[PDB]
RNA sequence: ACCGAUAGCGAACUAGUACCGUGAGGGAAAGCUGAAAAGCACCCCGGGAGGGGGGUGAAAAGAGCCUGAAACCGGGCGGCGAUAGGAGGGUGCGGCCCGAAAGGAAUGAGCCUCCCCGAAGGAAACCGCGGCGACGCGGGAGUACGAGGGGAGGGGACCGG
RNA sequence: CAAACUCCGAACCCACCGCCGCCGUAGAUGGGGGGAGUAGGGUGGCGGUGUAAGCCGUCCACCGAGAGGGGAACAACCCAGACCGGGGUUAAGGCCCCAAAGUGCCGGCUAAGUGUUACUCCAAAGGGUGUCCCGGGCCUUAGACAGGUCGAGGUCCGGGGCCCCGAAAAUGGACGGGGCUCAAGCCGGCCGCCGAGACCCCGGCGCACGGACCGAUUGGUCCGUGAUCGGGUAGGCGGGCGUGCCGGUGGCGUAGAAGCCGGGCCGUAAGGUCCGGUGGAGCCGCCGGUAUCGCGGAUCCUGCCGGGAGUAGCAGCGUAGUCGGGUGAGAAUCCCGACCGCCGGAG
RNA sequence: AGUCGUCUCGGGCGAGAGCCCAUAUCGACCCCGAGGCUUGCUACCUCGCUGUCGGCUCUUCCCAUCCUGGCCCUGCAGCAGGGGCCAAGGGUGGGGGUGUUCACCCAUUAAAGGGGAACGUGAGCUGGGUUUAGACCGUCGUGAGACAGGUCGGAUGCUAUCUACCGGGGGUGUUGGCCGCCUGAGGGGAAGGUGCCCCUAGUACGAGAGGAACAGGGUGCCGCGGCCUCUGGUCUACCGGUUGUCCUCCCGGGCAUCGCCGGGCAGCUACGCCGCAGCCGAUAAGGCCUGAAAGCAUCUAAGGCCGAAGCGGCCCCCGAAAAUAGGCGGCCGUCGAGGGCUCGGGUAGAAGACCCGGU
């Protein structure tokens, strides 16, 4: 018979809707200096630059094309603490501290005909995500928690240290309903990523601050949703011969007599798109401040294009500029973490020499 | 609540001695499930394991047997094989029954018992390998 | 000494009637209020059909009418009920429930104690000896016990089903 | 060398006579009459035939027509042939757990998970300083071989036990499973204990035969024997239960008949009879006759009612309605006006 | 289904061919086996109905391995060959005649392996061959007719009852309820496979012709998972031209496939673009070290080292129903935290569900 490899994989499956629309991580890399081990972004749109080539290849040196995607960064919120002891199985949590309600001062407040500004503040927006919060959580029960973490870290019962962040999309005014994560720490010392979290607890992190220019990413984020495809768009399967009176895009037979059953591997019709996906070795172009992309130390460029990105505003904040494309619809959340898998040789760690940056109607 | 220490006790006779406990109503705590031996040759028992982790069902993979990987599941795998688990009373039996690999804390200072029955020093010649062993092929957690 | 409404002629009745086929021709289903209509006067609700009161009747037998089985469906009651495998049952008993009558039983139930005889069968403590050993041999002993067959004492309501 | 050869020739089979044993006057061998069913057999041992499966006969052991206890299930293999209620001991075989009974005892072997298989299923020719042994040999304890010097046994051959290679298949997986290495495997034995409806005992039923007594139509009560009675398909024979009607006999019922729902009791049973409801008019016991006399099947007949199911369908050839007003209990679906449409060689 | 005569594939012995040399390779005459992938034999199940060959679509498995990974012998100088061993992760493609399976042939390629799954797959398709009813030719028959001989034509029914797999929801339980973040027992993966080019190098080898390899760089193809910045399709939103007809003509409209035609942003798309680890651990075939049985020798009996695209992990996806039914922070209870319907919307969607917003 005719053999051929079978339509799709079975790598990814169940093909099932996500579990959660925000990304999980489960395996973070092994780095020696001590830097929270990802950021997180909402993704913008696409465009394109002109960049004299630096990695090894055949066109080195020589002016190439390059697609690029938009992560609007606003810079994440260092609000809580978590320990994790070894377990029977696997770690577990031993003990997780956040800090005491304070003023929020980023937030756009706006007078409207009538009453003061809102006057918001912290454990306000967090309600939305949490729903309950500490009341009558003072600075003295916080410092006593943190003291208790630090003695179970030095008792040694404490094997690793991970930073709870939350997103702060009122800032950039895209929503107010905040995203709430947990990120490992770079180091080898409990003690010192311990000291690190609590230096910035209750503080902000800035992208410019994580990550660097030029080095890979993985990006994790949940793919655009398809709703209900066959199996045609789904696995890929060939379209049956024209004349069939029964359906053309359909598959013809779904096992043999013995197994009396279907088998599992059948290419069959089902959810398609929005599922959690992760790809690898993703180049950090550029990192952009405050909606502005900086290029000869006297020339700087608004990174929006004319009329806006489509389906989203104008990037006013940080932002991310990366090689490629990334999974995900406008407007999603998408976690970026340094590379995992990274090959051997590596472009260098420093921004590229970008000739054109295209800021044309991208409508 | 009878605590038996596995170090260097022949797995087969220490699962036998354990289920006919079990089906008598009595509660056993198996505290070295990796010390356990298993007379033979390495590559045959080796090759047993693995062909009986890769056994399963091929319309879906979601019910063929879960055999172990690890010493602990093997211990207890090997123990309920011995017992009427198709009935209530063999499964009542089972949930009778506790496993761990080392000592933990929480049976640390208590009496360890042994079974002379199934001691390594009835063997001729010492010609096995560990639980632990069998589970490091196999690729489990320990 | 035939049948008793799926029986007896096809027709117990507006039956060779209604209906089927151009035609020759073929051809059903369908009995019962009550003794007397005394066949529900009046009131409330409802568009109506009808429902709830209230009357008639020995009995609604209420015309959709003598009796009103089974299948099937809805509600209440008692039992099981979301980690468990076999043609849906057989043997034994245990939970929950029912238990006036027809079955036993206050002229004594389950139950508790004690005494006697007991077919086939049938131990051990301990003593001595044989065997490398598992163990066996003689006494204890055909003893304790033994299906069953009887008797006495206490209590006072269950047992069978 | 011989199925179509035999100078010889068994085991063994057959006929007859005497005897032991058994059966028989409670009547055999034998004879007469009535009624059958059976004319596809299967497994197992043997013979002819075939590469083999198989085909064709023969043997009458088992299933057919056979329960119970085992071989994992299994027709046929092992024990075993069975009326009902109890007690005990054994058979096949089994005793590490599943699972009642030993992690039982002595001597030896196996290193292959070989095996853990009495038979229904089981791989060979050929080879192995792999091990444990037996029997023959030639040299042979300062002398024999390994490399004229050491200085303890060598060098062959023919065999026996276990094991090893020879040994490749299709869904994932088969010693029944777990698992098992001075064993939970295999050899030569042994000692305890479990384990049937089998064997023994107690009480009960029926049956066959004999006996006593007693019935006004086939019989009834009791007694004696049964180690030499108790499975059962086709089929033969005896007794009994139930329904409609008729000739008798004795009765019940409006103080509630037949019928119908749920319970108690009796009968090995077909069933009968009682208690509690509904019903309002007939009904039954016993004897002797009669019959369209007994329901699960016939892709049975007539009637009724279920799951499929509140599901399919209410598209395709001409996709048609909307806004105000009216009617009316109730209006997408009826009526009027306007607007938008369809056929327009037929709509 | 049983058997394996036959079929396919192995083994024992070694006459002989190989300049000598039986075993580099072939191996007569004989003999012992494995599989059930050819055909046959039997008649055990199925004739109150289990739809055939071939092709397309799709899934999966065996090794007696064609290539891809690693090795041993060679009558192995190199480049290549012959024989053999471990190894089933991946590939094994496109066409011409023919209904063809098969076989033959063409151009590429590392290769274009043989088979099992009711000769897999017709409640998936097609109906070319086969096997009715019509008809023609040849041959046989007096004839009606026949031909495992050609030839033309000749229908393919379905509202899913249970289970199965693919995805989507509502509950119970997990010793009170609720919001959030996690752990990872287990299951899935090929997420990767494979060519060519440049240097090493016109070097090793070789008389010459010819002609390697380790290491180091580049890139293609097949497969997989994403995206719409760029290019192409569509775009019955939208703008324009225009034909026939009607609204009386002018503007502006209806119908004629969106009347026809050209362009077309958002959206979807591929013909477009981006991403896909070689490291560690133990091994098979195979190469060695120490060492006796058997005072020597010996890779093996005890013991130790290295050694495969194959096995386990790193990595990706699902994952508290993981019955040992998990961990932690917080809020609430012994009126009341936290939710649902209703409301404005898609980062979503068959109903559910999910996501933003709600003074």
């Amino acid at each position: 018979k005719v053999h051929r490899p079978r339509r799709g994989s079975l790598g990814f499956s169940p093909r099932k809707r996500a579990k959660s629309i925000v990304p999980r991580i489960r395996s973070w890399p092994k780095e020696t200096e001590v830097r929270m081990l990802g950021f997180a972004g909402y993704k913008a749109g696409m465009t394109h630059i002109l960049m004299i080539d630096d990695e090894p290849g055949l066109t080195n040196g020589k002016e190439i094309f390059m697609p690029v995607t938009i992560i609007e960064t606003p810079p994440l919120r260092v609000f809580g603490i978590r320990a994790y002891r070894m377990g029977y199985l696997g770690l577990e949590t031993a003990t997780e501290v956040i800090v005491p309600d304070f003023p929020l001062d980023n937030y756009p407040a706006k007078e409207r005909k009538g009453k003061p500004k809102p006057k918001m503040t912290f454990y306000k927006l967090l309600e939305r995500r949490i729903a309950t919060l500490p009341k009558n959580y003072t600075q003295e029960m916080f410092e006593q928690k943190l003291g208790q973490l630090e003695d179970m870290i030095k008792e040694g019962e404490i094997v690793d240290v991970r930073a709870i962040v939350a997103t702060q999309p009122w800032v950039i005014k895209l929503k107010k309903k905040p995203e709430v994560m947990e990120y490992a720490i770079g180091g080898t010392s409990v003690e010192e990523k311990f000291n690190y979290i609590k230096e910035k607890l209750g503080k902000e992190l800035r992208v410019g601050e994580v990550l660097k220019e030029g080095e890979l990413l993985d990006v994790i984020a949940v793919t655009k949703g398809k709703g209900t495809q066959g199996p045609v768009k789904r696995w890929g399967i060939k379209l049956r011969a024209h004349k069939d009176s029964k359906g053309r895009r359909k598959v013809g037979s779904i096992g043999p007599w013995h197994p009396a059953r279907v088998m599992w591997t059948v290419p069959m019709a089902g959810q398609m798109g929005f599922h959690h996906r992760t790809e690898l070795n993703k180049r950090l172009i550029a990192i952009g401040e405050n909606g502005k992309l900086k290029l000869d130390e006297n020339t700087e460029i608004e990174i929006t294009p004319k009329g806006g990105f489509p389906h989203y505003g104008i990037v006013r904040s940080d932002f991310m500029m990366i090689a490629g494309s990334v999974p995900g619809a406008i407007k999603r959340i998408i976690r970026v973490r340094p590379a995992i898998r990274p090959p051997k040789k590596k472009p260098p760690v420093q921004r590229p020499q970008i000739t054109y940056v295209s800021v044309e109607s991208k409508q | 609540m009878r605590i038996i220490n596995a170090e260097g006790l022949i797995l087969g006779r220490l699962a036998s001695k354990v289920a006919k406990m079990l089906l008598e109503g009595e509660e056993v705590v198996i505290v070295n499930a990796e010390k356990a031996v298993i007379t033979g040759n390495r590559d045959v028992i080796f090759k047993k394991y693995k062909q009986r982790t890769e056994l399963r069902t091929l319309t879906n993979p979601r019910r063929g047997p879960f055999y172990p990987k690890r010493s602990d599941e093997i211990v207890r795998r090997t123990i309920r094989g011995m017992l009427p688990w198709k009935t209530d009373r063999g499964r009542k039996a089972f949930k009778r029954l506790k496993v761990y690999v080392g000592i933990p804390k929480e049976f640390q200072g208590k009496e360890l018992e042994t079974i002379i029955e199934a001691h390594v020093s009835r063997l001729s010649r010492p010609k096995y390998v560990t639980v632990g062993e069998v589970a490091k092929f196999l690729g489990g957690k320990f």
